[PDB]
């Protein structure tokens, strides 16, 4: 029918995948045993007997993510051929996940994926999760990509990352797997969505009421926005908005690839009592900037793109009066050249709520992504920190022994330097 | 002995997890009768209380 | 006798089409399963403009659903009126559209164009008395912009002497659905200026406009403006099945509206309008259907005629009444509103008078027309399209499929042409 | 036959337009839920004059109500008779309007004179044949006399022909609403002067003291002070509403009335007035009503004749009565008073007559005359303008909305060159 | 429809507020959940289900006088991003409280105001609340006006304020702060209504029968004064007054907006029992040089402004003997600009009493604001008593410490000498 395929590498990815799971077998009605007590085709695999599939392929070098997996209550669902695990992590090292053991294992996680694509009768999008910090993340991503656009060609290879945090750092060559990983997305890669922990920190304490939340909060906040996006073609809507069309719509240039997620509303399972929760009220709440799923002020550039995803009871007219009002806003900067600026999409499919969850039973919400020149604010960080170490050469001896030529990181950097001129430029009126 | 016992943590809280939903908002609001103007069915209703008032009482 | 058949587009059309047979089948007294339950033997007169009747006494329509992806019919399939839809008359492609106009146009558009026009040609050679096409179209999209003008030229091609009439949304002045709509509209039109005979121009934010002023609609949906497009494009047809004491088919229409082969753009409007509460306090007559007819409030297109000069014009009338009547009420707000009007065309409005209302209303009218008004909206585009001309590496997008830059600026130089067309016929 | 159209503005003008209709609903028999229950056909003859008929035998009113808030508007729905009027008749903005006339005029009154001026034209056109316009307002400021006033230049703009009959309410110069009168009053009085034909002056105190003195009123409410203007408004048209044996109309009161264009400014009178319980005592004759109508108490201005001289008289009658008592009374009340009058007009005295009078009373009158006893009232406004513009306070908030101090200069030299008019006139 | 916005500045601000909620809860039957046990949407607005949410905002340096609100019976009416609370308070250091706490919290606090105005359809008014002694009060609410001033334009921003005391005083530094306040009111304050402590325990004593008063009885008298200012904007009326027919009724320049207050009748509970207070009787009671809320003396101070809103069964006849009976009298003499001079509102709505109150349940009242020149005999004392302690520099390096420039203390003085020079010419005769 239309058939999308998941799959996720690096622990974070995986864990991301754990929650969206959890979330398509509750808004769909599936029990963690497969069974039931619609549309399952869009993500989902009747085998017969009454029992489901997904979609989805999980790859790590290291048997511990992969474990919990598979000693959890979810094993019952996943095939076992979808559990994929190495014996050896990259351990936070780009070289050494890309040549010395990403092609260990590389040929036999492209077979399961093919195996997979012959049941997939309108396969038209993959969706893949990566951490770009992460040495297995960014090192086996690589090579991945690389082979799966020869593999296919012309189709969609949407990807959802985590972009290393402006001051928050767990891994301390971070920077240098964040560069590599970004050269080999920029040529591959249709659209690449962007994140980072420390904004989903800062929302996550001021919105919701959490004096200290853990990784499972942040997960579910990434699977909600997932979910919407995904429920354009898993549901009838008013306005239904296909993979393609994002791709037409989000990126209006050659190799700008990168836009910003943004989530309302994102309140309290306290306050909400207390509000109007109106379309009016969560469209203005989106451009706030302190709603910002990236750590990155709006205000230092301009927006060139914008999509909103309506999951609710939101009425076609006051769409439009809600999209009139935002563009009277003077603190919102649009370019020139985008008159339009904005995709609508509305669906009629209530938003999930997890047992246990953080988010209020909300009856409706919108997702919105956005493209804008305040990324280059993120880019700028990473090549100076980049060039510190460098300049030093603080950890080159370790990447060239696992595989790595020393002509490819100046070779990085100057690719850098040219998405940095490309997003300078397209912020030019002309 | 004392008796002071109230637990308004569980009262405020739990009926906050519950009744979340807000704004209705129903849109059943039809066109059908704009186009079908009902003025005849007004008019039918006066004259029928025209006429029972003015014949028969 | 006088048959036409009806095509439509991916997502506005079908949904468009859906409500449009709903309101046929209720004009005709059709029940939800294809039998005929009416009251009135005026009914099975001319029957046969619209339907063909199977052995059994279900009647099926003369439409054929075209998408590029299946979620428009299966969302049609299973509506209330989804069964009155031929089995075999649902073509659909297996990949998604992409709202681009180039790769629904040769992408997808050569692969389906060779069944599309197939199945056609049941409709096309079954009707002896065929004048007519119906074809409905969104100019924003890509099923209907692209694809819609694909079939307007096989179709052409095919059949020189029918009448080709379409009715299409144009993009929102503020605000439309899409980012990339000044491209689609720019390349649509190119072809329908070549091709079609009548075209229909309705704008979304001008039906909200009248939701809120006229209707009062606290929550107008999208149903309630698919029925007000459905309740002018009906009334244009009527004439060809209902009797009247003046009859004004297709062909007078595109004679008397269209002056040259290239100004044929019209404006359509429908009357009476009036909401729940006024209604009742509402003296409902000609001189009031006059009013309302003209009224700058009352348009589905978002254009001030005040702001021009009007060319031909016409309105087409359904009930019974008074023939005097109607004849001094044009005669006067011809005479009223001289400014308005063009002196090189004396008699710049036409009349016609059907006997059957629609059910509901003792008296209705429908409002068609010509003015220089149009290049607003041609120059909305045109300052988009010109700040898009920077973009016109992002047309790169566009040349992937196999489309070139050159069309872009040949599209343009038509609108550019065309814009001149009626700035010259002002004078 | 002969239409008006009625318009009412601001708080004071919709008050008196709700007592108004319900003194007219009456005289015609018209039931609140708008259906005919009178027992007289005579009623019937002249409906046309001030309502519509609605399909379905429903009557609605020529009544516009015009606010820039929706306070009044809310209490006007919630009333008894506020289901009369319609529902799109109701045009009102959203925002108190300060009683600034500057602000009234200019800020908010030139963006939604757009709105009311088309609102008038729909009932405008809808009549046979108008005649004139029938305006309510109080010179206070905001809306009745700043936007009042706009109106009434953009209408003598439309219609020159027809008559524009406004009434208006003077502030009362003892006590008052507010301390910026004398600035609207005369900047009212300014645009008042050249755009009105009839100007009525009615003041609130000699209101009260027509209710103490004869009414016996314990507590005069509002509700009887707008009681008595109309019913001294029904009185006027009556003549129209029904036959008589000398008729009298608008124009004939304004020619008749006005020797010259810029005194036009009327006082204006009733009877009979009598107490709830010696009305049964009462011997109404001809005299009766004579001694009352020109008793300087039964007059609804705060301006005593006896001081000044009076130049035209008009009397209105309603009953059956003989046409001589009425000639022989007026020639006696003239020849008597002979000081009081201008030598160089004879017979300053006109009489009308109309058949059926107001429900309850046998016999009932009207007075309207014209006397240079208003030399008073302009100067008392002069000398509180005077004194506010000499300290310039209060302006800061009028020069905000863009009006300069040079138009106050004008306005008074044309309230200094109208004193001095009657001033002279009176030798 | 129509609608109106308060903020509450400072210790003294907040908990007049509080006395007020209370006196509209009763007077709108709504109990203290916010359920039901109208005019609602000119102070609340409708949260959905069977809840409501008052138009307030609380603001203070401090946490403790939030945090009685958060921990007291009405916690549940209020919404809790609605309390914001300061760190530490200003100390009574004007100073302090506008340049370096001030504009810590200046931002949030400016963001809530106006996304509440969001909500806020049919808009125009502010109802600050100052406590002038106090540095927060003076200082916060000198940048709140500075902002909201440019930020809204045209807008009817209107203050009640707590004047300082002719003797009775509880801040040595007090008269500094009411100095630096009145130079900046004075320019970003439409109009601002004032009464002082002294005179509120004078009346509080002589007419009410209340032998040692609390700050609550004070604050139940202040908000009688404000709810039947807001009554006009609730009810229907013989005579409605709009917010902007206040600003051009009581002043007839631009620095003269400082309006006095009148209420009557203000007899107790139990003395109430034997008059029957006609229109006469509490017309008369009005301009009693005693009844006033700030003392200073009527015989210096001549009228040119009055507006007499009354609540009640009141005619409109006995209301204009009773004005034309008061004008008669020659000690109440009016300015010769200011001929007419009155503005009268008549309602029919009567007024609330509180259960465990301290005001009579009289069938009608009548609540007074005028302009008189009397008001220049208290800005002479605050004059007398800054030049005194600036003279040897009393309290110089305290504010000077915090950021604030020494050459501003003369040009604040400069400041009111004009104002003062303003007051004396427009008393005199021309
Ligand atoms: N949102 C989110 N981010 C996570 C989560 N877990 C880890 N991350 C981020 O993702 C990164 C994971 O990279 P690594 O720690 O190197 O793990 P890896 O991807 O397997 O790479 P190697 O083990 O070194 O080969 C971390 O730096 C975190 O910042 C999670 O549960 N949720
Ligand atoms: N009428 C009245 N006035 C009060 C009340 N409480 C405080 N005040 C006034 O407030 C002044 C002191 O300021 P505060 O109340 O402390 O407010 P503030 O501006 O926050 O002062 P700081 O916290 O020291 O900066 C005193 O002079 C009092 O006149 C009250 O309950 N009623
Ligand atoms: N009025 C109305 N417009 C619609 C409806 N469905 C879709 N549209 C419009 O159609 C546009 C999408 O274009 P598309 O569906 O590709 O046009 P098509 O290929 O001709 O059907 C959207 O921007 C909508 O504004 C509908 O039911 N009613
Ligand atoms: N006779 C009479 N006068 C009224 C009534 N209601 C209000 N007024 C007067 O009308 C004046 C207010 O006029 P208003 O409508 O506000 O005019 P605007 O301010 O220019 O818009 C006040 O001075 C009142 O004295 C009423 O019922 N009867
Ligand atoms: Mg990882
Ligand atoms: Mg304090």
């Amino acid at each position: 029918m239309r058939e999308v395929i998941s799959i996720h590498v690096g622990q974070a990815g995986v864990q991301i995948g754990n929650g969206c799971w959890e979330l398509y077998c509750l808004e769909h009605g599936i029990q963690p045993d497969g069974q039931l007590p619609d549309a399952f085709n869009t993500f989902f695999s009747e085998t017969g007997a009454g029992k489901h599939v997904p979609r989805a392929v999980f790859v790590d070098l290291e048997p511990t993510v992969v474990d919990e997996v598979r000693t959890g209550t979810y094993r019952q669902l996943f095939h076992p051929e979808q559990l994929i695990s190495g014996k050896e992590d990259a351990a936070n090292n780009y070289a050494r996940g890309h040549y010395t053991v990403g092609k260990e294992i590389i040929d036999l996680t492209l077979d399961r994926i093919r195996k997979l694509a012959d049941q997939c009768t309108g396969l038209q999008g993959f969706l893949i999760f990566h951490s770009f910090g992460g040495g297995t993340g960014a090192g086996f991503g690589s090579l991945l990509l690389e082979r799966l656009s020869v593999d296919y060609g012309k189709k969609s290879k949407l990807e959802f990352t985590v972009y290393p945090s402006p001051q928050v750092s767990t891994a301390i060559v971070e920077p240098y797997n964040s560069i590599l990983a970004t050269h080999s997305m920029i040529d591959h890669s249709d659209c690449a969505f962007m994140v980072d922990n420390e904004a989903l920190y800062d929302l996550c304490r001021r919105a919701l009421d959490i004096e200290r939340p853990t990784y499972t909060n942040l997960n579910r906040l990434i699977g909600q926005v997932v979910s919407s996006l995904t429920a354009s073609l898993r549901f009838d809507g008013a306005l239904n908005v296909d993979f393609t069309e994002f791709q037409t719509n989000l990126v209006p240039y050659a190799r700008i690839h990168f836009p910003i997620c943004s989530y309302a509303p994102v309140i309290s399972a306290e306050k909400a009592y207390h509000e109007q929760l109106s379309v009016a009220e969560i469209t203005n709440s989106l451009f706030e900037p302190a709603n910002m799923m990236v750590k990155c002020d709006p205000r230092h550039g301009k927006y060139m793109a914008c999509t909103l995803l309506y999951r609710g009871d939101v009425v076609p007219k006051d769409v439009s009066a809600a999209v009139a009002t935002i563009k009277t806003k003077r603190t919102i900067q649009f370019v020139d050249w985008c008159p339009t600026g904005f995709k609508m999409g509305i669906n009629y499919q209530p938003p999930t709520v997890v047992p246990g969850g953080d988010l209020a039973k909300v009856q409706r919400a919108v997702c919105m992504l956005a493209n804008t020149t305040a990324i280059a604010e993120a880019w700028s960080r990473l090549d100076h920190k980049f060039d510190l170490m460098y300049a030093k050469r603080a950890f080159v001896h370790w990447y060239v022994g696992e595989g790595m030529e020393e002509a490819e990181f100046p070779e990085a950097r100057e690719d850098l330097a040219l998405l940095e001129k490309d997003y300078d430029e397209v912020a030019a009126e002309s | 002995q004392k008796t002071k016992t109230g637990q308004l943590a569980k009262e405020k809280h739990e009926a906050k997890v519950r009744n979340m939903v807000h704004g209705v908002s129903t849109p059943v609001v039809s066109e059908i009768k704009d186009c079908l103007t009902y003025r005849t069915l007004n008019e039918a209703l006066d004259r029928a209380v025209r006429t029972r008032e003015l014949q028969v009482e | 006798v006088r048959e036409i058949v009806h095509i439509q587009a991916g997502q506005c059309g079908n949904q468009i089409g859906a409500k449009f047979w709903e309101v046929i089948s209720d004009e005709h007294g059709i029940d939800p399963t294809g039998s005929y339950h009416g009251d009135s033997d005026l009914q099975l007169e001319r029957i046969n403009v619209y339907y063909n009747e199977a052995t059994g006494g279900k009647y099926v329509p003369r439409a054929i659903l075209v998408d590029l992806e299946p979620g428009t019919m299966d969302s049609v399939r299973a509506g209330q009126f989804g069964q009155l839809f031929r089995p075999d008359n649902f073509v659909f492609g297996q990949s998604g559209a992409g709202n681009n106009w180039a790769k629904g146009y040769y992408t997808e558009g050569q692969e389906l164009c060779e069944s599309i026009l197939d199945v056609i040609r049941k409709e096309a050679e079954s009707c002896d008395c065929l004048q007519g096409f119906q074809l409905v179209h969104s100019l924003g999209g890509g099923t209907g912009a692209g694809l819609g003008t694909l079939l307007l030229n096989k179709l052409r091609e095919e059949y020189p002497d029918r009448i080709l009439s379409t009715y299409s949304i144009v993009p929102s002045p503020k605000v439309s659905d899409t980012v990339v709509e000044p491209y689609n509209c720019t390349l649509s039109v190119h072809q329908l200026v070549e091709s079609a005979d009548e075209v229909f121009c309705i704008d979304n934010e001008a039906l909200y406009d009248i939701c809120f002023r006229t209707l009062k609609l606290t929550t107008p949906t999208y149903g309630d403006l698919n029925h007000l497009v459905s309740m002018v494009m009906s009334g244009t047809t009527c004439a060809l099945r209902f009797p009247g004491q003046l009859n004004s088919d297709l062909r007078k229409l595109a004679v008397n509206l269209v002056p040259f082969p290239r100004l044929h753009f019209f404006i359509v409007g429908f009357a009476p309008l009036t909401s729940r509460g006024s209604q009742q306090y509402r003296a409902l007559t000609v001189p009031e259907l006059t009013s309302q007819l003209f009224d700058n409030k009352n348009m589905m297109a978002a254009c001030d005629p005040r702001r021009g000069v009007y060319l031909t014009a016409s309105a087409h009338f359904r009930g019974r009444m008074s023939s005097k009547e109607v004849d001094e009420q044009m005669l006067n707000i011809q005479a009223r509103n001289t400014s308005y009007f063009v002196e090189w065309i004396p008699s710049n409005v036409k009349s016609a008078i059907c006997d059957i209302p629609p059910r509901g209303l003792k008296m209705a009218a429908t409002f068609i027309g010509n003015t220089t008004a149009f290049r607003e909206l041609f120059t909305r585009v045109d300052s988009q399209f010109q700040k898009m001309y920077a973009r016109r590496a992002f047309i790169h997008w566009y040349v992937n499929e196999g489309l070139e830059t050159v069309e872009f600026d040949e599209a343009r130089s038509n609108m550019t042409d065309l814009i001149q067309e009626y700035e010259m016929y002002e004078t």
